RNA sequence: GAGCUAGCCCUGGCCAGGGUGAAGCUGGGGUGAGACCCAGUGGAGGCCCGAACCGGUGGGGGAUGCAAACCCCUCGGAUGA
RNA sequence: GAAUGCCGGCAUGAGUAACGAUAAAGAGGGUGAGAAUCCCUCUCGCCGUAAGCCCAAGGGUUCCUACGCAAUGGUCGUCAGCGUAGGGUUAGGCGGGACCUAAGGUGAAGCCGAAAGGCGUAGCCGAAGGGCAGCCGGUUAAUAUUCCGGCCCUUCCCGCAGGUGCGAUGGGGGGACGCUCUAGGCUAGGGGGACCGGAGCCAUGGACGAGCCCGGCCAGAAGCGCAGGGUGGGAGGUAGGCAAAUCCGCCUCCCAACAAGCUCUGCGUGGUGGGGAAGCCCGGGUGACAACCCCCCGAAGCCAGGGAGCCAAGAAAAGCCUCUAAGCACAACCUGCGGGAACCCGUACCGCAAACCGACACAGGUGGGCGGGUGCAAGAGCACUCAGGCGCGCGGGAGAACCCUCGCCAAGGAACUCUGCAAGUUGGCCCCGUAACUUCGGGAGAAGGGGUGCUCCCUGGGGUGAUGAGCCCCGGGGAGCCGCAGUGAACAGGCUCUGGCGACUGUUUACCAAAAACACAGCUCUCUGCGAACUCGUAAGAGGAGGUAUAGGGAGCGACGCUUGCCCGGUGCCGGAAGGUCAAGGGGAGGGGUGCAAGCCCCGAACCGAAGCCCCGGUGAACGGCGGCCGUAACUAUAACGGUCCUAAGGUAGCGAAAUUCCUUGUCGGGUAAGUUCCGACCUGCACGAAAAGCGUAACGACCGGAGCGCUGUCUCGGCGAGGGACCCGGUGAAAUUGAACUGGCCGUGAAGAUGCGGCCUACCCGUGGCAGGACGAAAAGACCCCGUGGAGCUUUACUGCAGCC
RNA sequence: CGAUGUCGGCUCGUCGCAUCCUGGGGCUGAAGAAGGUCCCAAGGGUUGGGCUGUUCGCCCAUUAAAGCGGCACGCGAGCUG
RNA sequence: GUGGGAGAGGGUGGUGGAAUUCCCGGAGUAGCGGUGAAAUGCGCAGAUACCGGGAGGAACGCCGAUGGCGAAGGCAGCCACCUGGUCCACCCGUGACGCUGAGGCGCGAAAGCGUGGGGAGCAAACCGGAUUAGAUACCCGGGUAGUCCACGCCCUAAAC
RNA sequence: GCCGAGGGUAGGGCCCGUGACUGGGGCGAAGUCGUAACAAGGUAGCUGUACCGGAAGGUGCGGCUGGAU
RNA sequence: GCGGGGUGGAGCAGCCUGGUAGCUCGUCGGGCUCAUAACCCGAAGGUCGUCGGUUCAAAUCCGGCCCCCGCAACCA
C-alpha cells in the first residue's frame, strides 16, 4: 500500500508515503549496527566528486549478511522485519537456532515467525539460499552473488528479482533486473524469492524537502551555467543546446555507450539489456 | 557588520605556527628566510 | 590564505504567544458485509498571524557619513530546503 | 621649473564645516592657581527581554590605592580605561590537564610517487559531546564554590575486619542518543493576606483606621515521607559472541508478572549553620530576642534514560557491571572502618562594549543563561515602573531664509505624477455575516456590519481547598451613570474587480538588479552487470557505495489538466565478422654502394596488415528543419477545388497586434466627459507553435500591467506650529582644490562660447547672510568610439598541440 | 576624449517677431453681424483635464486666445530620473 | 427438506501442445515476397526453403452441433479449489409468506482513460509502394497506441 | 422608549432586454468540389467508440442483419 | 548595398560550356460516349523584359535602363 494525505498544504497534495505494514520492530538491533561516515560525496582529497550530495538525515548503518553461505544447514527464525534507511528495501533479523542474531534483505512473502536455511540442500521456498546450480531452473531468485564467496551483488534493491534460464556446464543463466542475460557461476550463492517493498517506486516524494531529507541537494541544470562551467553555458536568453548534449565534462549524453570494450566480462555477457 | 578578522588563538597556532611551519617544505622554507632576514619573531605570538 | 565568504563533515544550542484543525481513534447512523455520513476526541503541516532570530521590498535621510553599505519608517521568512 | 615626478617643510580654503544618535537638564555645597565639565546633596529626565546581572570568546593589568595633568580625552578638567609608583588573581570538589572517543589529523603493517612528497585497517592525537567528587554565609581598597565558618563528598597508598575463585587492553551487558506532542507530581519565580515583625507618619479639606509605609526567608548529611526512573526470578540443554567462560545469545521448563521486591534520582522535612527591610544617626550603626506564617498562580527547569504519535529512522569510546585466559590462590579482589596522601595550568579587570572585531573613547558587528510588577485576550509584543544603570566628553544665546524629523488645516478629493511615489485610511479581541471560481483543502481576516468604559442587582461551570470559606479561572441575564470620544494612551490589515509571468514554500548578483532568473517535487531520453558507469588524483588510494537497474551518473523539461503532429537528405549517437581506403610491422619481385673475394651495407614493387574514415541501415523529450508562382464559385469579394516548380519534409492541435506585430495609437467592441496604456474580439503571425514544450489552471507573489470604492497637503495652493541644524557669542578646529591674480557688462574679435584682445558702457574701499547662471567650476590621464601588428575572458566544422579515449 | 552629463518633465524665466488674442489700419467677391487677405504693433495676456516616458500629436470641456521660435534642442555644483 | 442430474455459469491458483515471431548452431544457393498485374521491401554483409537448440506472448484445432449455461453484457485446451443459478423424483415440512416495481443499489460488449507490468501475432494514427483525373481510400510492404495482466475509472450499443 | 412606511450602506439569488465577435441550425438557389447511401451502389450496410482526412467519409476494435450470391 | 532572376497562356528547363528553344498542364481539330469528364490520336503558339556592344553568328558573353525574389542596413 501506499498512504496519501489530504491536501491540507501545497506540498502534501501529491507527497505519497511509504505504508510500513511489513515492519514488527521500530528499533534496529543494537549489536549489529554501526555509524555511517557520511561523506557528502567528497573523496579523500576532500573534493566534491560526486555533485549534489550531502545534509540528509542521520542514519545508523545496519550490518547486512551477503554471504550466508557462512552458516550451512544452521536454521533460523524470522524474529522481525525492520526498516533500514541505507536500502530500499527491508531487512529481516535472523535468530538463528545457533543463537547467532544476523540481518538479510527481506524478500518478499517472508513471514515473521518462519524458518529458513542456507545450503545445498535447503527446501526450495521463499528466503532459503542455495548455490544457483540447485536451484530449480525458472524460479526467481535474489540476492545473487556474481562469483562465488565474492558477496550477494546483483538483485538487491527493493521488488527487483533475478530469474534463472537454463544452464550451461558450471555456469548457469541469469536474467537480471535490467533484463540482461549473463552467465554466472553455478558456485554463487543466491537466495529464493524476489525483494519486498515492491510498492517503492509508486512513492511521491512531494516536495523539495523530502529530497533535502534524503541528502539530496538541488541539481542545476547546464543550461542555467556559463560556458567556463558547462558545454550548454551562456548564450543571450534561453537557448537550444546547439550541439550534441553534453556533462560538464564534454561527453555526449544522450546515447554514447561507455562500457569499456574489451572488459574480460564480456565473454559471459550473453545479450545486453533492453529497453 | 562582521568583518574579516576575528581572532581566534586555536585558529593562530594551529594555522601559523612554528608545528604547522615545520611539518612541510614550504613551512620550514619560511622560517629559514625570517631567520635569514634576522626578524625578531620566526611565528606569530599568540598566548594560548 | 576558507579567523571574510561558499559548500560539506563532527558535535552543541535556539525559535514569546496566539490561530487553523489532516489522518487516526471512539461512539452513533448506514449495509448482506461494506463504501460512506455525522459527533466527540485528536494534534498533522517546506499551514496562518506575530516577537526573538534570519532577512533586505518600497520610500526618505546619509553622501570629505555615526558607517569604505549606516540610520528611520515600511516590508519578507519565522518547525524549516 | 614643470615628469597628476620623489622625500620633507609650510601655505590656501578658514576662524569656515564639524565637535559622532533630539534620553535633558537646574541649583546649592566642596575642592583647587584655575571648574557648565571632578566629588557631594537636592530636584528634573532616560533605559528596564535593558541602556540591569551572570558565563564563553577575544583583549592582556585596562583592576585597587596614592601622587599627578605635557601629551591622549573631539571643549574643559582639579577627572580618566592617561603619566609615576605600590598593592591585587589563593581550589582534591569550578574550568582544562594526569580519563574517553567524534569529524578530522597523524600513523607500526602495507601501498604509491623524478626528488620534495601522496596515501594508509590498527594505534595515537583531537571536544562546548560522554565521564567525574561543593553547597550556603562571612571577610578585602582590590580574590573567593579558591581564604575563613558551618555541614558534606571524591580518588589514591597502607593497615585492620569480614567476605569471594581472585585475575584483562580479551567476550558480553550498559553507556547509547531523532522530531513533534504530552501525563502526574515537584521545584525556580511570582501575586495576595484582616495573619506575624518593624523605625515612624496623620500633612492641605478628611481619615488614629481590618490606615499608610516596610519586611516575612536561605543551605543542610543519615533517617523518614511524597513523586518518578532503571530491573523479572529459577532450572535444564547449548554446535553462537574468532581462546575460555558459570557471562551474554538461542531453545525448553517452573514460579512471578499495569504488584511487590531490589536499586538510582528529584522534591519535602531534617541535627545544625546563616541571613534579615523600611526608616534615621556618622559602607557602618540601629531597627531586632526582628518576624520568618497561611492562601493562590506556576514553568520551557526537575524526577528522566517518563509517555504517545510520526518518518526522514535518529555518534563513538571510556568510566561502571559481568565473564573467564594466562597467572596466582601465604597472593588477589569486593565490602566496612581507620590513618595517611592528593600534582600542573586558569582565576585580576572589560565583556552587546570607551577595554572584543571595525585605522577613532566609531549610531555598525559579536554565542549562551537570568531578565521583576501592572494593564492592554495571550506574549520575550506595547505603555509605565522595580532592582540596577544612565542623561550618550563642547557649551551659552537667538527665534531669519533654507534643510531635516514631526503636528494640523477651509472647500475640493488623485485634478499630483512615469506611478496615489509618499502620506492618509484600515487596524486587537468578541459576535453576526461572507461571492465568482475550486485541485473541495481553499478562495476567507474575502467583503460588510454590530460590540467594546464604568456602577449596581441576579445567576451558571471550573481549579486549589474537603464536598465548604477563601483565593484563582471561564461566563450568563437585568437595570443604570458619564464624555466629542470606552482595544478613550501605546503596540495591531485599507478594500475590490481584472490581465501578464512563474504552480506552490524556498534561492540569487556580500556592497546599484530579489525578478518573469535559479531551485523545486514531477515527466522523458540516455549511460551503467558492479574491480559499474562517472568524478578527483601521475600513481597509490578515494568518492560512487559498505549502494547493486524500484539502484547510481549525465541531459532537457519543470505542480496539475488536456496534449506534444510531419522530415533521418547533412551533423551526432547506435547497429553492421562484406567491400574500399588505411600506420608501424611482415614480406622481398627487383635495384644500388663497396671488396680480389666469400662478405658488409642501402634502397625497394606485388601480396599479408588495426582503429578511424568511406559505405549499408536505425534513431527527435538526438543537433536541427517544417516552401514558391499561377488559375478557379449564379455581381463583387474570397477560394473548399485545380495547374506546375522545388524539398529530407513543407507548421498539425492549440494560440495569435502577444514579455513575440515592423507598417501601428491596425480595425471593431468595452470602460472614460476624453484611454498611444488596459480588457474582449478579428487575423496578410514583418518574425507563435508543441519538453530551448503548446494551450489552460484553483492557490500562492514585498514580481509587472488596467480599473473602481474608501481616504488623504500627492495636487488646486499654499498656510501655521514643534524640535535638531542653519544665525550670534566663548572653546577646539578640518577638507578636496589652488600657475600667479590688481578676477565687471555689452557688441565684436580670437584655435570657432573671453575677467585677461578691440571698441564702447558701467564701476568708491572691505566684509556678512543668502542663490546657484559663468569661471568650457571640482572629482575620475572618457567606462562610448577609433588607434596599438597592446592584453585578457568566452566560442567553434580557424590553426597547431596536449590530457583523455580507441 | 589628464570628461563640454546627455531626451522629457518640474522650477525660474528672459529675449526675437515671421502676431494666437487684445489695440490701430487698407483692400474685400465689405448690406448688417460675422469672416477672408495684407499692413502697423512685442505692452500685457495666451486655461484645466484624458492617452502616452514622451517633445509633438489626438481627444474632452472651456476660451479674447488657447502663437511659433532663440537662449549649450536655456536651465541636473537647481530638483526629478 | 430428503435424494439425484446436465452445463464454455462466475472467481482464484496451476499446467499441455499446435502455430507465428526473434535469437543460436548446422547445412545450403540466387532469389524470396507480394498482387489483377506490379512496386515498395528482404537477399551474396548469405535471404527464402530444411534440420536441431532456445526465448517469449497471445489464442485454444479436431470434439463443435440448427448444441449447452447465464438476468443481461457474455462464457470454449486441461487440471484442483471456492461459488451461483437451475431441472428432476418423493409428495415429507411452512401455511398466501405472493406478483410487480417510481426512487435506490449492483452488474454491464467493444473502444476509451489513470498508475504499474507485459508486448509474439494483429493493428487506428502515421510512413512508403501501387491504382487513379485526384486516392488524405479500397490492394501491397512497414508501423505506434491499443489488443494481454493487476487495481481503479468510463456506463455507451443494431446492449436485438 | 418599542415596533414602524420608507430612505440610506453592503453583499447575494432568479428573470428580461442588449453586445464587437463567434458556433452550428432552417430556408433560399439557376453556383464550386467530389460520389458517401439506395443494385453485391461497384470495398455488403448500419452501429457504439477511437484516431485521422478539404467535404461527403476512411480505418481500427467489438457488435447487429435491417446483408445480394 | 550584396546575391539571384524575367523564355508560347500558367509553371519550370535550356544560359555556366555562343550555332541546336525542351517538360507537364493548358488551348485548338478528331475519336470513344446518349452526353460531359477522364482517356486516345493529331496539331497551333515563345522571335527569349528592354536599348547598346562583342562576334562570322547572341535566349547564352559583356554594358545600360526597367520590373521581381532573397539577404543586409550595425556602434548611434
Ligand atoms: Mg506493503
Ligand atoms: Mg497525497
Ligand atoms: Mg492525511
Ligand atoms: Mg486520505
Ligand atoms: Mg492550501
Ligand atoms: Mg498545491
Ligand atoms: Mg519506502
Ligand atoms: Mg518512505
Ligand atoms: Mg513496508
Ligand atoms: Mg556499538
Ligand atoms: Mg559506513
Ligand atoms: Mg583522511
Ligand atoms: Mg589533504
Ligand atoms: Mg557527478
Ligand atoms: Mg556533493
Ligand atoms: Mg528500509
Ligand atoms: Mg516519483
Ligand atoms: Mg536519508
Ligand atoms: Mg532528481
Ligand atoms: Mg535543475
Ligand atoms: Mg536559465
Ligand atoms: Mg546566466
Ligand atoms: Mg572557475
Ligand atoms: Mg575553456
Ligand atoms: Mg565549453
Ligand atoms: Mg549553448
Ligand atoms: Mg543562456
Ligand atoms: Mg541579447
Ligand atoms: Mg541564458
Ligand atoms: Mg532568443
Ligand atoms: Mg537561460
Ligand atoms: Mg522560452
Ligand atoms: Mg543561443
Ligand atoms: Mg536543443
Ligand atoms: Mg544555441
Ligand atoms: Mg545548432
Ligand atoms: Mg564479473
Ligand atoms: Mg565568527
Ligand atoms: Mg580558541
Ligand atoms: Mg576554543
Ligand atoms: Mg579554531
Ligand atoms: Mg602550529
Ligand atoms: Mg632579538
Ligand atoms: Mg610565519
Ligand atoms: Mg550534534
Ligand atoms: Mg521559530
Ligand atoms: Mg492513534
Ligand atoms: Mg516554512
Ligand atoms: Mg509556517
Ligand atoms: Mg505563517
Ligand atoms: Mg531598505
Ligand atoms: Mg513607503
Ligand atoms: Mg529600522
Ligand atoms: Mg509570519
Ligand atoms: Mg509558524
Ligand atoms: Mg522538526
Ligand atoms: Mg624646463
Ligand atoms: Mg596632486
Ligand atoms: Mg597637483
Ligand atoms: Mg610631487
Ligand atoms: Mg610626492
Ligand atoms: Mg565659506
Ligand atoms: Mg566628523
Ligand atoms: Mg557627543
Ligand atoms: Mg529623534
Ligand atoms: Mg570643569
Ligand atoms: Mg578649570
Ligand atoms: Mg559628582
Ligand atoms: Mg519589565
Ligand atoms: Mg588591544
Ligand atoms: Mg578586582
Ligand atoms: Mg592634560
Ligand atoms: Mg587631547
Ligand atoms: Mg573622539
Ligand atoms: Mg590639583
Ligand atoms: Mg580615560
Ligand atoms: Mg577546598
Ligand atoms: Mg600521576
Ligand atoms: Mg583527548
Ligand atoms: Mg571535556
Ligand atoms: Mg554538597
Ligand atoms: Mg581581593
Ligand atoms: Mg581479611
Ligand atoms: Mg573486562
Ligand atoms: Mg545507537
Ligand atoms: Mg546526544
Ligand atoms: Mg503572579
Ligand atoms: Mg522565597
Ligand atoms: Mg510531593
Ligand atoms: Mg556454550
Ligand atoms: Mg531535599
Ligand atoms: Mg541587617
Ligand atoms: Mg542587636
Ligand atoms: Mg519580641
Ligand atoms: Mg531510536
Ligand atoms: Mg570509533
Ligand atoms: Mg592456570
Ligand atoms: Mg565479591
Ligand atoms: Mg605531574
Ligand atoms: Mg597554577
Ligand atoms: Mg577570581
Ligand atoms: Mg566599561
Ligand atoms: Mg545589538
Ligand atoms: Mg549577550
Ligand atoms: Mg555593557
Ligand atoms: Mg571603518
Ligand atoms: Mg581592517
Ligand atoms: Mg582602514
Ligand atoms: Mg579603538
Ligand atoms: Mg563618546
Ligand atoms: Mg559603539
Ligand atoms: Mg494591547
Ligand atoms: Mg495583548
Ligand atoms: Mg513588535
Ligand atoms: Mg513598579
Ligand atoms: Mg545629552
Ligand atoms: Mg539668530
Ligand atoms: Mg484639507
Ligand atoms: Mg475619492
Ligand atoms: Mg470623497
Ligand atoms: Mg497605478
Ligand atoms: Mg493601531
Ligand atoms: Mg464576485
Ligand atoms: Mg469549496
Ligand atoms: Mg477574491
Ligand atoms: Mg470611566
Ligand atoms: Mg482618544
Ligand atoms: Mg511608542
Ligand atoms: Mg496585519
Ligand atoms: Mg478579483
Ligand atoms: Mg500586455
Ligand atoms: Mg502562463
Ligand atoms: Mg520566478
Ligand atoms: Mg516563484
Ligand atoms: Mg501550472
Ligand atoms: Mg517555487
Ligand atoms: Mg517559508
Ligand atoms: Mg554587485
Ligand atoms: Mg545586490
Ligand atoms: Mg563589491
Ligand atoms: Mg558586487
Ligand atoms: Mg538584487
Ligand atoms: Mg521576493
Ligand atoms: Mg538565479
Ligand atoms: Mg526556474
Ligand atoms: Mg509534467
Ligand atoms: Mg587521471
Ligand atoms: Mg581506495
Ligand atoms: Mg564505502
Ligand atoms: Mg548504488
Ligand atoms: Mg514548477
Ligand atoms: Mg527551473
Ligand atoms: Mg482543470
Ligand atoms: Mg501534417
Ligand atoms: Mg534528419
Ligand atoms: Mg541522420
Ligand atoms: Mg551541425
Ligand atoms: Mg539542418
Ligand atoms: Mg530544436
Ligand atoms: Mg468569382
Ligand atoms: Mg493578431
Ligand atoms: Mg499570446
Ligand atoms: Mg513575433
Ligand atoms: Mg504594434
Ligand atoms: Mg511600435
Ligand atoms: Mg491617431
Ligand atoms: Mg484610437
Ligand atoms: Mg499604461
Ligand atoms: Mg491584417
Ligand atoms: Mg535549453
Ligand atoms: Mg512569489
Ligand atoms: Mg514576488
Ligand atoms: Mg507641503
Ligand atoms: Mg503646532
Ligand atoms: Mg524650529
Ligand atoms: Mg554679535
Ligand atoms: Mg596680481
Ligand atoms: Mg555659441
Ligand atoms: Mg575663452
Ligand atoms: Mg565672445
Ligand atoms: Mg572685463
Ligand atoms: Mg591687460
Ligand atoms: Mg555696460
Ligand atoms: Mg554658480
Ligand atoms: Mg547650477
Ligand atoms: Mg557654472
Ligand atoms: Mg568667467
Ligand atoms: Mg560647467
Ligand atoms: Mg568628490
Ligand atoms: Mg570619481
Ligand atoms: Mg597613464
Ligand atoms: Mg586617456
Ligand atoms: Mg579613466
Ligand atoms: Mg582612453
Ligand atoms: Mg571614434
Ligand atoms: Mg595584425
Ligand atoms: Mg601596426
Ligand atoms: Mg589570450
Ligand atoms: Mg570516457
Ligand atoms: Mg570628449
Ligand atoms: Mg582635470
Ligand atoms: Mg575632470
Ligand atoms: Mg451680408
Ligand atoms: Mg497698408
Ligand atoms: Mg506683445
Ligand atoms: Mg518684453
Ligand atoms: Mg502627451
Ligand atoms: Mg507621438
Ligand atoms: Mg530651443
Ligand atoms: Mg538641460
Ligand atoms: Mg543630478
Ligand atoms: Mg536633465
Ligand atoms: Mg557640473
Ligand atoms: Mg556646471
Ligand atoms: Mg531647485
Ligand atoms: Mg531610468
Ligand atoms: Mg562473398
Ligand atoms: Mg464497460
Ligand atoms: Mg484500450
Ligand atoms: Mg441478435
Ligand atoms: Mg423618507
Ligand atoms: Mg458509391
Ligand atoms: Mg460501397
Ligand atoms: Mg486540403
Ligand atoms: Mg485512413
Ligand atoms: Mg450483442
Ligand atoms: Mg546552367
Ligand atoms: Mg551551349
Ligand atoms: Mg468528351
Ligand atoms: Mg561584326
Ligand atoms: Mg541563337
Ligand atoms: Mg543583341
Amino acid at each position: 500500500a501506499v498512504k496519501k494525505f489530504k491536501p491540507y498544504t501545497p506540498s502534501r497534495r501529491f507527497m505519497t508515503v511509504a505504508d510500513f505494514s511489513e515492519i514488527t520492530k521500530t528499533e534496529p538491533e543494537k549489536s549489529l549496527v554501526k555509524p555511517l561516515k557520511k561523506t557528502g560525496g567528497r573523496n579523500n582529497q576532500g573534493r566534491i566528486t560526486v555533485r549534489f550530495r550531502g545534509g540528509g538525515h542521520k542514519r545508523l548503518y545496519r550490518i547486512i549478511d551477503f554471504k550466508r553461505w557462512d552458516k550451512v544447514g544452521i536454521p533460523a527464525k524470522v524474529a522481525a522485519i525492520e526498516y533500514d534507511p541505507n536500502r530500499s528495501a527491508r531487512i529481516a533479523l535472523l535468530h538463528y537456532v545457533d543463537g547467532e542474531k544476523r540481518y538479510i534483505i527481506a524478500p518478499d512473502g517472508l513471514q515473521v515467525g518462519q524458518q529458513v536455511v542456507a545450503g545445498p540442500d535447503a527446501p526450495i521456498q521463499v528466503g532459503n539460499a542455495l548455490p544457483l546450480r540447485f536451484i530449480p531452473v525458472g524460479t526467481v531468485v535474489h540476492a545473487v552473488e556474481l562469483e562465488p564467496k565474492k558477496g550477494a551483488k546483483l538483485a538487491r534493491a527493493a521488488g527487483t528479482s533475478a530469474q534463472i534460464q537454463g544452464r550451461e556446464g558450471d555456469y548457469v543463466i541469469l536474467r537480471l533486473p535490467s533484463g540482461e542475460l549473463r552467465k554466472v557461476h553455478g558456485e554463487c550463492y543466491a537466495t529464493v524469492g524476489a525483494v519486498g517493498n515492491a510498492d517503492h517506486k509508486n512513492i511521491v516524494l512531494g516536495k523539495a524537502g523530502r529530497s533535502r531529507w534524503l541528502g539530496r541537494r538541488p541539481h542545476v541544470r547546464g543550461a542555467a551555467m556559463n560556458p567556463v562551467d558547462h558545454p550548454h553555458g551562456g548564450g543571450e536568453g534561453r537557448a537550444p543546446r546547439g550541439r550534441p548534449p553534453a556533462s560538464p565534462w564534454g561527453w555526449q549524453t544522450k546515447g554514447l555507450k561507455t562500457r569499456k570494450r574489451r572488459k574480460p566480462s564480456s565473454r559471459f555477457i550473453i545479450a545486453r539489456r533492453k529497453k | 557588520m562582521k568583518r574579516t578578522w576575528q581572532p581566534n588563538r586555536r585558529k593562530r597556532a594551529k594555522t601559523h605556527g612554528f608545528r604547522a611551519r615545520m611539518r612541510t617544505p614550504g613551512g620550514r622554507k619560511v622560517l629559514k628566510r625570517r631567520r635569514q632576514k634576522g626578524r625578531w619573531r620566526l611565528t606569530p605570538a599568540v598566548r594560548k
